[PDB]
């Protein structure tokens, strides 16, 4: 590497020393990609080795085995695991690919070309070359469009993706006729983010999921070709700061928005994150508590429709803010919860009193593991449910884990976006190091009063 | 909307639109009313939604008037899913008798002047005697709160403090209305119904009602006002 | 995600619960728990 | 009013547990000579064998205004037990001064509070003044030396 | 347990691998 | 009065901070 | 669990997640070795 | 009550449009520094 | 019902609009600001 | 105190979570987590243990001097538990209420029978076993599970009564409550 | 009727009442009648 | 001055304020703990408690805090102060609904 006396950056800012070094920058990127794939393979092998087959895939602290299981690799009808060989194959393939990527990153970091323009003009790039940066962005956009179309191919032709909304409690269901309706997809993307709708966490079916993926893959490929064959317009030139730090800040803001968004998928979505693999969401186990106590107390003999609580609102059933019949407990906030074990019990007006009395299914009754433990409580050092629970059961929800972690890292990346956006603006302006001390701007301004 | 096209809608279409709080109507029926076949009936899905909430407050000068009010609680006031019997005779005498369902709804309404009036809109345990043109009766009105309800100071009925815990020198014969009584004795209300727009082919009646019932006495501290509830009701005869 | 839960972490050779400052904090926490929303709960386990 | 003495239904003298100073309010319990809880004014009033109306305790009184007035049936027993958790039961006139209901502090407590607060404030004052009198040359100026 | 013994030896092999690389580059020349 | 005194004190504090922001002494020496 | 041909390598697998945590600390070792120049 | 929503939507759209087009209108050149 | 309500809470309304007038005033306000900026850009 | 070395490489002496107790012609495995408490609700209680976490989870046995020779002479087990509808706790509230929800008129508590048995252990004397779900109008702990194992050996009725809130019962205290239930053997 | 404003030493309330304001924000009216909507012009509204 | 409205103009006053604020805060808290040493606590608001005593409708967050403090005391004293020997049964301890 280099020292501070030449680069001007200290050791705790050493990665800035390779801002203008294309080959070393590429080597750092490839080594980091090797790190990501190494974590994927190693953590996959760890979760496979620490997998007990009789338990569901959430009492064991497994977060990414559900990610493979959602694709339909080794998943039975009801949600059983059948075999762990696809998970093992994924882990081993990731480990070997990470070995290759780590070798390439180490090579380009240590003995690769220091700067790429003098020998490899296709890969050489200056940060002020807008056409070259849009070319690289177009290559990556086409790659991401192919990646989304890969999931589309898996859903459509390779007999995959697990549907929770399939009758009987879900099944690995090959998806036919995905909804490619532009009105539906963009009404998903432009709607309110609050409780009534949810902006992006509202997908209740794999048909809309795969239609949106078709749209995003086609758009990404087309935008990649567009960026390959265009140059940014003068309004974009006047609006953006064209430097490697500013581009990083743009990526940081976008990826922090993605981190918050993924935290919200993890907490609320039960379609792209099946309950059989990720445990209950926030709204369920709370809806399940009211549902199971309703069916238990009507199994004893007491009617649930005409039973009122201490406040006179209904111990089991009440009305929502809109006239829908919902569960009468404190779970009136979670009345928007849609689950595979609720919808056949639910009708047009409300919760279908007659269906609650007669048309309850034994599998919906057996789905009380949702309620029993596994409500997304759990404490930091494991232990059971609420903070006042005793050391009885070893469980924290995977949804809780990868929602909390993802919100933390999303907020940190928003902070990093702020830092890098400010420093990029100060670098383009010329005062990243401070004030010139002989002509400061303040002395050229009139005093406020 | 009639019952035929309400069942033709999905849950997501009705959700958030206010349709689920509306009782069904009859469009293909007849207004003859008396054409209904006599016999013993077991009606189900007895619907009952209101159209106005008027509260009787008595001025201190001696005349009787009701006033229109503003609702504070959103669309939780309808009655749905009830069932019972109607012994209709050939002349027109009925034996309407509600048994079980969502036969209550806790409703809070605001009087002019800014005073909150909570009440429990019930039709539970109601018997109906009269002709098809008009039949009335009485229904049971519960308290509003159960005996396990605690006040802001923790005092209550079945469970609670029954004592001014805030201050150890005030439990004399002035807080008896607030501490010692804690009454939850049910009241009764009178409702009058009317049958209009009868249906012959599938036995679907949808008339109007006017109900009188006491308001909430909170915990027995102050006397209850009278709430007049008018609206539409709906039923299917089998 | 909550805080540390060290309730009944200290047990003796026979398995009896030895009390702890964390256990005293737990008693205060559950005393707070039974007071919160005295009328807003219909079911035992507080999830919503 | 006298010494409120409580007896069980079969007959044994219960005692109301007195309130400590830390408690703004205290549960009303009546426990045995041996030290076992025998009755209370329960909060839940739907369980066990300790509510007053089913244990059947009676308060007798042996003092000035109440010397042989025994109360056994109504909630006056619970009221006298709650008054007995505060010590000896006394009759109070709360209409002459329009009394509050909450307990006030003694002149002893007010004197102690004022003097401890003044004592810490004067500890700070002494520290500041000792600082100022040891460091007079630097509190005024050392003149570039 | 022998499983724990192999876990410890693999842990020591992977923990000591990095500092071994650093000390080997320190004693076998430079360019780091 | 009870609420009137609280409102008067709050708007007095708000008026004080408004005067401090706008009708302050102009800053001198740095 | 791992397949039967990979069961003896599961104890080796049990250590593999912590290597990325070891990598940033390796970077700190290298900075210490170059004396934080 | 619908007109309140219309007025608020107009106000919010106005302020958001001012925000977006003001940041479009040569914001990186609004500096005292030489560059 | 006892009152008139907007009944627009939920149902996934695009940008929250339930009538065409809201979308039209949004588009008109954005277009007016864009027109002012466009005819008045580049300082001069 | 006497000097002895610390426990290193000496394993653990208790993992079953049950400690034996031998009393006056009765024996039972108490939960190891639970601790004794001197709170005699009924005067016939001779032993009482309660959970350190939540004292609703409690167990006690009564030694009531009795006349009937064997537990079968108490009639049907239903007739027996009708006699013992006093150690559940009668309601201290007498006001009128039809607003509790899912309860009889003017009532704030209910008990539902879920088990009736005549189990035997070693000698031939039968053990009346019962499970009762007690639902109180407030809904505390979601109800309480009363498991009763009663018999008479010489002339004294021995009745186990372990209590468990429905909140804790669903978490997994069922194993310990049933362990006490099956371990109550009157010798 | 029996404890009117002039028996309570009210000085500016008769002058407020004389020109139209009768009900307050507390939901009462000096005439003993049931209070309709006071609007912004109640006693306390005029004072504010 | 253009962000907050007010700003420091003297380093003397800036650093004296930085010294002054935590010392004054800690001294006020010390005086409060001295007041608590004799149980001279600002526990209640008499007007609020009388209002809520004569009104079953009047509730504030302060009343909620008072109710929470009662539960802290009742459920904490038995295991907190072993000298007091508080063998209080569970029914006299206060509870809400269902928890
Ligand atoms: C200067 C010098 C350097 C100094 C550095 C100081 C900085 C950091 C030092 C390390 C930080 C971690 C220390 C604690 C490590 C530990 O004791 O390790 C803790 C655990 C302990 O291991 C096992 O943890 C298990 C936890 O249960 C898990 O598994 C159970 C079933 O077995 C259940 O499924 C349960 O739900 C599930 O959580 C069990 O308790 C086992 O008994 C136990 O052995 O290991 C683990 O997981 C390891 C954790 C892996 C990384 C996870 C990162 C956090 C990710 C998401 C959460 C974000 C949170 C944000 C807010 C905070
Ligand atoms: C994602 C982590 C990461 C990555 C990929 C990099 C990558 C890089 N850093 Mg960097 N760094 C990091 C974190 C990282 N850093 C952190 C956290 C700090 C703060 C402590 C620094 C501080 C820092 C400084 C001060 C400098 C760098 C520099 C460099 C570049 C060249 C290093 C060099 O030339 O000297 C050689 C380094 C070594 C010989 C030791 C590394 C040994 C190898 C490469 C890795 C360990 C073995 C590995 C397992 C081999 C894999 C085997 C394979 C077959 C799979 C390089 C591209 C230099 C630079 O900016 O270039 C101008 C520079 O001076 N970094
Ligand atoms: C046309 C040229 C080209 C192509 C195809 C790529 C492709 C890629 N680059 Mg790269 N790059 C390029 C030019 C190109 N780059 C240039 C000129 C530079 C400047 C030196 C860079 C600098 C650069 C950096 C710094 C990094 C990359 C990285 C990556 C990878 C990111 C995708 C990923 O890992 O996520 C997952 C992949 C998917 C979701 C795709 C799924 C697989 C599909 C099915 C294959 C697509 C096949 C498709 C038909 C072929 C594409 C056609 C092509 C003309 C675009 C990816 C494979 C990153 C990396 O190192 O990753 C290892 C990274 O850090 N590139
Ligand atoms: C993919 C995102 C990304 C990228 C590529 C960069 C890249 C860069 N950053 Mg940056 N940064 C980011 C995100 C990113 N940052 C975020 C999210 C934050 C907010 C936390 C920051 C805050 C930040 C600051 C304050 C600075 C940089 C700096 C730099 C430059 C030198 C980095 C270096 O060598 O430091 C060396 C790296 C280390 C010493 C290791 C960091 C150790 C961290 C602080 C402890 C946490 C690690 C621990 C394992 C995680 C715990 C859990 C976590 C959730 C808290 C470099 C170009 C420097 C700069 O401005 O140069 C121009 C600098 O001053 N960054
Ligand atoms: C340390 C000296 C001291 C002590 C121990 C006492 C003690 C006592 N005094 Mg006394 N008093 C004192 C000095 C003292 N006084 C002085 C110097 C004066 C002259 C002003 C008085 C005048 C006086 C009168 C007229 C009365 C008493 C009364 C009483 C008794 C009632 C309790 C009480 O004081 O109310 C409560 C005490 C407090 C609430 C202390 C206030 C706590 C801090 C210091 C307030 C903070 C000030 C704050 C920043 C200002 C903003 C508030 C603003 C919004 C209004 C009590 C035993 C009463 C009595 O019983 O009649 C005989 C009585 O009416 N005192
Ligand atoms: C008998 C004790 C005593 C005496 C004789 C002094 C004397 C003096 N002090 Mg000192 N001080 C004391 C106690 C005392 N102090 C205590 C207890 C504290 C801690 C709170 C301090 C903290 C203190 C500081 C920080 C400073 C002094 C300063 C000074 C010097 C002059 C400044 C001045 O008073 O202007 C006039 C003071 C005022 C106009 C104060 C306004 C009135 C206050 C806010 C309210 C008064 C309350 C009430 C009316 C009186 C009742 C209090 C009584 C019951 C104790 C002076 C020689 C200053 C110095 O060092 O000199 C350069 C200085 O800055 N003192
Ligand atoms: C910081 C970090 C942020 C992290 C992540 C954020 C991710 C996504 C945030 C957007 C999700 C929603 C997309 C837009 C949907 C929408 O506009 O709905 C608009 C919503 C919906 O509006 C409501 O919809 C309801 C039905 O769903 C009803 O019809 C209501 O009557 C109606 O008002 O209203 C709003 O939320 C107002 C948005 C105003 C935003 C102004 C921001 C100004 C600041 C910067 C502008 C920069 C450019
Ligand atoms: C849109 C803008 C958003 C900001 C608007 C809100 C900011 C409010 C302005 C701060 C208060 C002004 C302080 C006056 C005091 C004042 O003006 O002193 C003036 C002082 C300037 O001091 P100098 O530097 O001039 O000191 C040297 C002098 O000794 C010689 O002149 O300001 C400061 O001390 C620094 C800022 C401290 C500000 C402390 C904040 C206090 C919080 C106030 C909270 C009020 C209660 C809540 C409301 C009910
Ligand atoms: C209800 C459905 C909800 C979803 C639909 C949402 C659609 C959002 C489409 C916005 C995309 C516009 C990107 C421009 C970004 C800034 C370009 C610029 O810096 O622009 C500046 C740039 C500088 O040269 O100029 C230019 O290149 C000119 C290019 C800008 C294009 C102008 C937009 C068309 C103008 C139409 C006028 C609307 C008029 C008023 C209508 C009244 C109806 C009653
Ligand atoms: C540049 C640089 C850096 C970075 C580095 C890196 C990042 C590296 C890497 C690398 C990597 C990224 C690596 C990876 C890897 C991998 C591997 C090496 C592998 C493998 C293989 C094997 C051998 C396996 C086996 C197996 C199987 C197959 C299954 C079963 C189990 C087992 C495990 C046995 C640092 C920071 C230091 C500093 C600065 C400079
Ligand atoms: C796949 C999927 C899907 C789909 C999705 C989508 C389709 C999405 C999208 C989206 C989109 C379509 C987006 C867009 C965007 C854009 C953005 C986000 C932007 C931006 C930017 C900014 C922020 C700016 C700034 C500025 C201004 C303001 C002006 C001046 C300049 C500047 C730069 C400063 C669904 C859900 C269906 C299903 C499931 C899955
Ligand atoms: O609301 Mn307030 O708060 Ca969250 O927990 Mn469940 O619900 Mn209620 O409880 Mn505790
Ligand atoms: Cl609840
Ligand atoms: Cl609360
Ligand atoms: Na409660």
């Amino acid at each position: 590497g280099r020292d501070q006396e030449t680069t001007g950056f200290a050791w705790w800012a050493g990665n800035a020393r390779l801002i203008n070094l294309s080959g070393k920058l590429l080597g750092a990127h490839v080594a980091h990609a090797g790190l990501i794939v190494f974590w994927a393979g190693a953590m996959n092998l760890f979760e496979v080795s620490h997998f007990v087959p009789e338990k569901p895939m959430y009492e064991q602290g497994l977060i990414l085995l559900p990610h493979i299981a959602t694709l339909g690799y080794g998943v039975g009808p009801g949600g059983e695991v059948l075999d762990t060989f696809p998970y093992f194959v994924s882990g081993v393939l990731h480990l070997i690919s990470s070995a290759v990527l780590g070798f390439g990153g180490v090579y380009h970091s240590l003995i690769g070309p220091e700067t790429l323009e003098e020998s490899y003009p296709f890969f050489g790039y200056v940060w002020k070359d807008k056409n070259k940066m849009t070319n690289i962005l177009g290559y990556h956009l086409i790659i991401l469009g192919c990646g989304a179309w890969l999931l589309v191919l898996k859903a459509l032709y390779f007999g995959g993706v697990y549907d929770t909304w399939a009758p009987g409690g879900g099944d690995v269901r090959i998806i036919s006729n995905p909804t490619t309706n532009a009105a539906i997809i963009f009404g998903y993307i432009v709607k309110s983010p609050f409780g009534g709708d949810g902006w992006i966490v509202s997908v209740d079916n794999l048909e809309d999921i795969i239609g949106g993926h078709i749209w995003i893959g086609t758009l990404c490929i087309l935008g990649g070709i567009w960026h390959i064959y265009t140059t940014p317009w003068p309004w974009a030139r006047r609006a953006f700061v064209w430097s490697g730090e500013a581009y990083l800040s743009y990526s940081l803001a976008a990826v922090s928005l993605m981190g918050f968004t993924a935290c919200c998928f993890a907490w609320f979505n039960n379609t792209a994150y099946p309950s059989e693999f990720y445990g209950p969401t926030g709204p369920e186990a709370s809806q399940a508590q009211a549902f199971t106590f309703l069916v238990r107390d009507q199994r004893l003999g007491a009617n649930v429709a005409s039973a009122q609580g201490p406040t006179g609102l209904g111990k089991y059933l009440m009305r929502s803010p809109t006239g829908e019949i919902i569960f009468g407990g404190e779970t009136m906030r979670f009345w928007d919860f849609r689950g595979p074990w609720v919808e056949p019990l639910r009708g047009p007006s409300g919760l279908d009193l007659v269906k609650l009395k007669n048309d309850i299914q034994p599998w919906q009754e057996r789905r009380a593991a949702e309620y029993m433990t596994h409500a997304p409580l759990g404490s930091l050092n494991s232990v059971g449910g609420v903070a006042t629970e005793i050391n009885a059961v070893n469980f924290v929800s995977p949804r809780s884990w990868l929602a909390t972690s993802h919100f933390c890292l999303g907020f940190f990346f928003f902070v990093g976006h702020l830092w890098h956006a400010g420093r990029a603006r100060a670098a383009a302006a010329g005062f990243e190091k401070g004030i010139d001390r002989v002509d400061e701007p303040v002395l050229s301004m009139r005093p406020l009063d | 909307l009639t019952y035929d096209e309400l069942q033709g809608l999905t849950y997501l279409q009705v959700k958030g639109t206010g349709i689920a709080n509306t009782c069904p109507v009859v469009e293909q029926g007849t207004s003859n009313v008396r054409e209904l076949k006599p016999g013993d009936y077991k009606l189900e899905k007895f619907c009952m939604e209101p159209t106005s909430f008027t509260v009787k407050e008595e001025d201190a000068k001696g005349r009787e008037e009701f006033v229109k009010t503003k609702l504070l609680t959103r669309l939780t006031y309808g009655l749905d899913g009830m069932n019972g019997s109607m012994k209709i005779n050939n002349d027109g005498s009925v034996e309407f008798r509600e048994d079980e369902g969502l036969d209550y709804a806790a409703t809070t309404v605001k009087l002019p002047g800014g005073e909150y009036v909570p009440f429990l809109f019930t039709i539970k345990e109601f018997d109906g005697k009269g002709t098809l043109d008009s039949f009335s009766g009485d229904f049971l009105v519960p308290s509003y709160r159960g005996s396990t309800f605690l006040d802001p100071k923790g005092r209550g009925g079945a469970t609670g403090y029954d004592n001014a815990i805030a201050l150890p020198a005030k439990a004399d014969a002035d807080e008896i209305q607030r501490l010692n009584n804690k009454s939850y004795t049910p009241g009764k209300g009178s409702a009058v119904f009317s049958v209009a727009k009868v249906d012959t082919e599938t036995g679907e009646i949808a008339g109007v009602f006017e109900s009188i019932q006491p308001s909430d006495t909170e915990m027995g501290a102050h006397p209850a006002k009278d709430i007049k509830i008018t609206g539409l009701w709906y039923g299917q005869l089998t | 995600l909550n805080g540390f839960n060290f309730n009944q972490s200290v047990v003796d050779s026979n398995g009896r619960v030895l009390n702890t400052w964390a256990d005293i904090i737990n008693r205060a926490n559950l005393g707070m728990e039974v007071m919160h929303e005295r009328n807003a709960h219909n079911f035992p386990l507080d999830l919503a | 009013l006298g010494h409120a003495s409580f007896k069980d239904q079969e007959g044994r003298e219960l005692f109301v547990r007195r309130m400590p100073t830390f408690f703004e309010t205290f549960p009303v319990v009546l426990i045995d000579k041996d030290g076992v809880v025998r009755a209370d004014v329960p909060f839940r009033k739907a369980e066990s064998k300790y509510s007053i109306e089913q244990v059947g305790v009676s308060v007798t009184f042996y003092g000035g205004e109440l010397n042989g007035l025994t109360f056994t049936d109504p909630s006056t027993v619970k009221k006298y037990a709650r008054k007995a958790q505060l010590g000896e039961i006394f009759e109070f006139d709360r209409s002459t001064l329009q009394s509050d209901g909450v307990f006030r502090s003694s002149p002893r407590g007010w004197f102690t509070f004022g003097h401890l607060s003044f004592a810490l404030l004067f500890f700070f004052g002494h520290i500041w003044h000792g600082s100022r009198t040891i460091f007079r040359d630097v509190f005024a100026g050392i003149d570039e030396d | 347990s022998l499983t724990l013994i192999l876990q410890l030896v693999a842990l020591f092999a992977v923990v000591a691998a990095g500092p071994l690389v650093v000390v080997l580059l320190s004693v076998r020349g430079g360019n780091l | 009065m009870e609420a009137l005194v609280y409102t008067f004190l709050l708007i007095g504090t708000l008026g004080i901070i408004f005067f401090s922001i706008f009708f302050r002494e102009p800053p001198r020496i740095a | 669990k791992l397949p039967e041909a990979y069961a003896p390598f599961s104890p080796i697998v049990d250590v593999l997640p912590i290597i990325p945590v070891l990598f940033i600390l390796l970077a700190f070792v290298w900075q210490a070795s170059v004396s934080f120049r | 009550m619908l007109t309140l929503k219309i007025f608020v939507y107009t106000v919010v759209t106005f302020f958001v449009g001012l925000f977006i087009f003001g940041f479009l209108s040569n914001d990186p050149s609004r500096n005292p520094g030489k560059g | 019902l006892v009152d008139d309500r907007m009944n627009g809470d939920g149902t996934g309304l695009p940008f929250g609009v339930n009538d065409g007038i809201l979308g039209w005033v949004i588009a008109g306000t954005l277009g007016t600001i864009w027109a002012i900026y466009f005819v008045s850009q580049k300082d001069l | 105190a006497y000097g002895e070395g610390a426990n290193v490489f000496g394993r653990v002496t208790n993992k079953s979570g049950f400690v034996p107790y031998a009393g006056d012609s009765f024996a039972l495995l108490l939960p190891s987590k639970w601790n004794p408490s001197d709170e005699k609700e009924v005067d016939s209680i001779v032993l009482r243990y309660a959970d350190n976490f939540d004292a609703v989870n409690n167990v006690y046995v009564i030694a009531q001097d009795t006349d009937k020779s064997s537990i079968q002479d108490y009639g049907s087990p239903e007739e027996f538990i009708s006699q013992f509808g006093y150690l559940l706790g009668r309601q201290a509230w007498a006001g009128q209420t039809v607003s509790e929800g899912g309860f009889d008129a003017n009532k704030v508590s209910s008990a539902a029978l879920l088990g009736v048995a005549t189990e035997k252990d070693k000698k031939g004397k039968t053990y009346y076993k019962f499970e009762i779900l007690s639902r109180t109008a407030d809904g505390n702990e979601g109800g309480r599970h009363q498991l009763v194992k009663a018999t008479v050996s010489n002339g004294k009725l021995y009745l186990l009564k372990v209590q468990a809130g429905d909140k804790r019962w669903f978490k997994g205290t069922d194993k310990e409550c049933l362990g006490v239930l099956d371990s109550f053997t009157v010798v | 009727v029996l404890n009117p404003m002039w028996r309570q030493g009210m000085f500016v309330l008769p002058f407020l009442t004389r020109l139209g304001v009768t009900q307050s924000w507390g939901g009462w009216t000096i005439s003993g009648e049931t209070s309709s909507n006071p609007g912004i012009w109640s006693y306390e509204g005029a004072a504010a | 001055s253009q962000i907050f409205g007010v700003a420091f103009s003297n380093k003397r006053w800036l650093h004296f304020f930085m010294l002054f604020v935590p010392v004054t805060g800690l001294w006020m808290s010390a005086l409060g703990v001295v007041g608590l040493a004799l149980n001279l606590r600002a526990y209640d608001f008499v007007s609020q408690e009388i209002r809520a005593a004569e009104d079953p409708e009047f509730e504030t967050f302060y009343t909620k805090n008072i109710l929470l403090n009662e539960g802290i005391r009742a459920w904490m004293a038995a295991q907190d102060q072993p000298h007091e020997k508080l063998t209080l049964p569970e029914e006299v301890l206060p509870r809400g609904n269902a928890l």
